[PDB]
């Protein structure tokens, strides 16, 4: 799963 | 400022090839930039941005009440990235690169 991510301010 | 509330036009994409954005983000080494685009429906948006050279977009969701960019709800598409513009989006990104490496020094 690449070319996409979640905008979360932390490693989790 | 004026141009952003509700109606917007300058960073969101919804016409040109969306996959072509990845080939345009790889041409910018050392940090990339932050952008957005539409998905296969009016019920979900995405953010195409990248650093180094490993192009990666994102998928913002939306409900019938408020929107959910991730750990925060902001029905406003511009206010969503407005506060997150100064704060960190992913584990490092920060939408602090509104341009490609060329004259931001």
């Amino acid at each position: 799963d690449n070319d996409y991510i979640i905008p979360l301010p932390d490693p989790k | 400022g004026s141009p952003g509330i509700h109606e917007s036009k300058e960073w969101y994409h919804a016409s040109l090839t969306r996959a072509q954005a990845e080939h345009m983000l790889m041409r910018v080494p050392r940090d990339g930039a932050f952008l957005v685009r539409k998905r296969n429906e009016p019920n979900s948006y995405a953010i195409s941005f990248r650093a180094e050279g490993k192009i990666k977009h994102c998928r913002v969701q939306q409900e019938g009440q408020t929107v959910m960019l991730g750990n925060s709800e902001f029905d406003s598409l511009v206010d969503l990235i407005s506060y997150y513009e100064k704060h960190p989006l992913y584990r490092k990104m920060k939408l602090r690169y509104p341009i490609n490496e060329e004259n931001s020094s």
